[PDB]
């Protein structure tokens, strides 16, 4: 029966495909998709952007710009929500759930997919920086004749704030997508499939600074992300109001390097972070 | 977002041709611009296949090549000819512009070694900032009355081109005699086309980070002035082998001092578990030196080779040693200034570059701010 | 723990190829550096298959052989060239070091008589101690204006190379006549390769001890001064049969006196039970004299002959009679000194080698200590 069950799947209708497909969509591994989904949603920002006429349709417009997908796997991307927002912050709650059928639902647990939604809302929140920060980099371009100390000293802040985001992202693009994927790909090749999958994702949420153990490391990240959003509000009528903001940024970043170091004595995953945030500095 | 290229002078049309050969080889595209049987997004460079090329003598031999189905000596004269055909040539740009879905940038392949294109290059960049103010422009200029035409185009490239990849023929020929033993033009460009091809590895193949031309440039170039880059390409074997062979001055395509930002592109299927280890050994041995003021790091991203065609790697850097190359040029100018309608444009050109040479030397000080 | 091998000079580059064609033959390695079908640990000399070699006119002769895919005459003249290609070769060496997992030593093949060797071999040993301080540098040097090149080099090998094995061409040319009947260089090298091959037998096959170059040398050299060895190859049958032929000076390539420590290597399948019986009769006969001051012992080790290719034998000897060969050379040096910028470096070199010959002549006394 089993030999006839597995054979029925290949020659007529791919567990190895579903994993390497959900990663293309949920974990945002496939570019030109997250850079097209998040880019659309961020163009708007209440009663709008919440009815099933825009957010249930922005996905069907997103997949066309993916250049990878549009397969039977590519469907079943219910872009639903789980909260009704009332009204500068760094939060926009929104889920993205995969869907499966019977002979595969018994392996991919209905709790494991729920944890993808946990790691997804973080990764999307990261894109909100590299777009808003890209905006001020593009918003300032049209300002160019106007060359003075007030101008050049201002733009050095962006290069100083962008680099911190482009390094914390480079970390995520190394742990949760490449090394944790090296395992569970050369690991597989029936009970084991449940545990191996329960160990693949669990390492993805562990190396992802979402675990409550290293939660204080995550709490400080919001202070960084918040100040960059304020920096986007002030798109030189109020230069000094921005000069104080950057000085708060350099303090918090200088505080992160100490709280991570003190948390080394008590986790080899965090070891690579200090080598990322610190390089020829203190 | 679509990318379009422009090739000027004799040099640009030559290396751009081999650039089109090597790139057409990466995908399953026959020389006759037809896909053969035999993932890779081929829409950024090709338009249904038709390449978005704009070619401005050798053109006759280019059509005489099997790839036909794939489409004076002063500076002021090169600038005059660009004005005489102002509207005639520009229509090609516009019709290719809006006919495209969403233009992202403008790749410019040209030489500044006294050619009619060298002036021709100076004119286009002025108008490209006039008409389209929301379109990035990148230029893969190449370095060698030659002092004159060289220093002049530098006046335009420092305020129009938001990025630049320098390639000096001098440091190239050193690689030619040493590791190819040529002792020609079509011989050195074989390696040059290789640098440009791998330079867009993250664009033609989708990845997580850096999925657009603004994704690569925005990290390195800190200010609209310090906007000069150099390249490296080691395969001519683990990760610690690649990055260590890149930082050597024997491989750099350039003839205190420190780096501002590095970008290393790995194209192989290497085990990604060791990429952090190589980063540790490079730090501890202190093989490279960075700026003291701001926290400057080195970034690496992975991609996949063309399955049709071994571990390759590209190194992209913004080194303040590039200031020395200018000093070699402008020094020749003062010597030619004393040896030979207003001759005033040559003054402001010499003036503005000397501001740039001041801007580099000021970046290496721990108090670069203010 | 891999060992990077370097080869300098004509003699050094010639013996290495014959050492390489011998080694890859013992394994199932095709001349195309590919494994053939046809347990043997092959990591110590090969990288994943390529040998970790760095070869430095004769190169053309090597590339013309079917093994192509396997990879003046004055002391002052040779050195001057070294400092001029200082940076060029170290990037070749450094990249091979970072490529290896845990580099352990440096095997070098060069001839003191060979001009290039007397000029370039001497320069590396000082730089190798400067850059990498925690790496042993062992050389398979071979003794032959001729005395000058020899003594000047010995000044470096006594303070830089922490180990050394000497191969005298005089005794080798002799052995060629009596038991081989040749009368050229191309015939005597056959036996040279046999020595180097069997010298590293215990490392290429998994055993109990002797799993590193340190595992062999540390028992031989007690003091930083006494660092000269000698070899002996008998087969040109029990375990007692092979040892009685080792201690005869009729087979040792050499031209009171006593040893320091002996290392025996057996490449046959002899019964390892009667080896303790053989040693007892040797102590009874008292065939070799020893030092009374310090504790020493005679050692023996077993291995397996290459199956893809009967009992062989190689012995490592640390004899004080090797000091005589130095005296003969330095005697001729003083002979040319009285017959013919500062002429002072050749003066201090004669003094420091005086300490070496003194240390050995004082080693054969009951009061060698202090
Ligand atoms: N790097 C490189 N430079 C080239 C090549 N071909 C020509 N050049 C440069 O182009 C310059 C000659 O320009 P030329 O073709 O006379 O200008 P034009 O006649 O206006 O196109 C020389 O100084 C060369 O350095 C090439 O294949 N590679
Ligand atoms: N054992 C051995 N010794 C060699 C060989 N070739 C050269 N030699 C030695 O090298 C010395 C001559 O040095 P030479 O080759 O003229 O130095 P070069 O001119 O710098 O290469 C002689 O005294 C030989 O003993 C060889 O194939 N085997």
């Amino acid at each position: 029966v089993n030999k006839a069950a597995v054979d029925y799947f290949f020659v007529e209708l791919h567990l190895e495909a579903h994993y390497e497909a959900l990663r293309h969509f949920l974990l945002m591994e496939d570019g030109e998709f997250a850079q097209s989904l998040s880019d659309l949603l961020f163009e708007k920002l209440p009663g709008e952007l919440l009815n099933p006429l825009v957010l249930n349709s922005v996905l069907s417009k997103a997949l066309q710009c993916s250049l990878h997908g549009d397969t039977p796997h590519a469907s079943n991307l219910s872009l639903a929500l789980k909260y009704l927002p009332e009204v500068p912050d760094v939060l926009s709650c929104l889920e993205l759930r995969y869907k499966v059928d019977w002979p595969l639902n018994i392996v991919i647990t209905e709790g494991c997919v729920s944890k993808y939604s946990g790691v997804f809302s973080f990764l999307l929140q990261l894109k909100l920086m590299m777009w808003a920060l890209k905006d001020v980099c593009f918003h300032l371009k049209r300002t160019a004749m106007a060359g003075s100390v007030q101008f050049r000293q201002l733009q050095l802040f962006k290069h100083e704030m962008q680099h911190f985001v482009k390094v914390i992202q480079g970390y995520i693009a190394n742990q949760i997508l490449h090394v944790t994927w090296c395992e569970f790909r050369a690991r597989l090749a029936l009970e084991e499939i449940q545990r191996a999958h329960a160990e693949y994702l669990h390492k993805a949420v562990f190396r992802g600074l979402l675990t409550e153990k290293a939660a204080p490391v995550m709490n400080v990240i919001h202070s960084i992300f918040s100040l960059v959003l304020k920096f986007r509000s002030q798109l030189h009528p109020n230069f000094a109001l921005m000069q104080q903001s950057y000085n708060t940024f350099k303090y918090y970043s200088h505080f992160l390097f100490k709280v991570v170091t003190k948390l080394v004595n008590r986790q080899p995953h965090l070891e690579d972070f200090l080598l990322r945030i610190n390089f020829n500095n203190y | 977002r679509e990318i379009i290229t422009l090739q000027l002078g004799q040099c640009g049309n030559q290396i751009g041709f081999e650039f089109w050969k090597q790139l057409c080889a990466e995908h399953g595209i026959s020389p006759e611009g037809i896909v053969e049987e035999f993932t890779d997004r081929k829409d950024v460079f090709f338009y249904q296949y038709i390449p978005r090329a704009v070619l401005l003598r050798v053109i006759h031999s280019i059509l005489n090549s099997p790839y036909a189905k794939l489409y004076g000596n002063n500076w002021a004269s090169g600038f005059s000819q660009g004005e005489k055909i102002h509207e005639d040539i520009f229509d090609i740009i516009d019709r290719e512009a809006d006919g495209s879905d969403s233009l992202e940038g403008f790749v410019l392949c040209h030489s500044i070694a006294g050619g009619t294109g060298s002036g021709l290059g100076s004119y286009l960049l002025e108008r490209l900032n006039d008409r389209y103010p929301k379109k990035l422009v990148q230029t893969y200029s190449v370095f060698p009355v030659q002092p004159y035409n060289s220093l002049l185009t530098l006046k335009r490239l420092t305020q129009n081109a938001d990025c630049l990849v320098v390639l000096d023929n001098t440091a190239l020929n050193r690689i030619a005699t040493d590791r190819l033993h040529i002792q020609s033009f079509s011989q050195i460009n074989q390696l040059v086309s290789t640098i440009m091809s791998a330079s867009t590895t993250t664009l033609r193949y989708p990845g997580y980070m850096n999925n657009d031309l603004i994704g690569l440039i925005a990290s390195l170039i800190p200010t609209p002035r310090l906007h000069f880059l150099m390249t490296g390409y080691t395969p001519l074997t683990t990760v610690l082998d690649v990055m260590r062979r890149l930082l050597q001055p024997k491989n750099v395509m350039v003839s205190n001092h420190c780096y501002i930002a590095i970008l290393n592109i790995i194209q192989g299927e290497v085990d990604p578990t060791q990429v952090h280890k190589s980063l540790q050994r490079i730090r501890e041995r202190k093989l490279a030196n960075f700026i003291p003021w701001g926290p400057a790091s080195i970034q690496v991203a992975l991609s996949r080779k063309s399955p049709y065609l071994r571990v390759s790697g590209l190194m992209m850097a913004n080194h303040t040693s590039i200031s020395s190359l200018f000093e070699r040029t402008c020094r020749q100018y003062d010597k030619l200034r004393k040896r030979e309608d207003n001759f005033d444009e040559m003054d402001t050109s010499r003036e503005i570059v000397q501001q740039l040479i001041d801007e580099y030397h000021a970046a290496t000080r721990p108090d670069y701010i203010s």
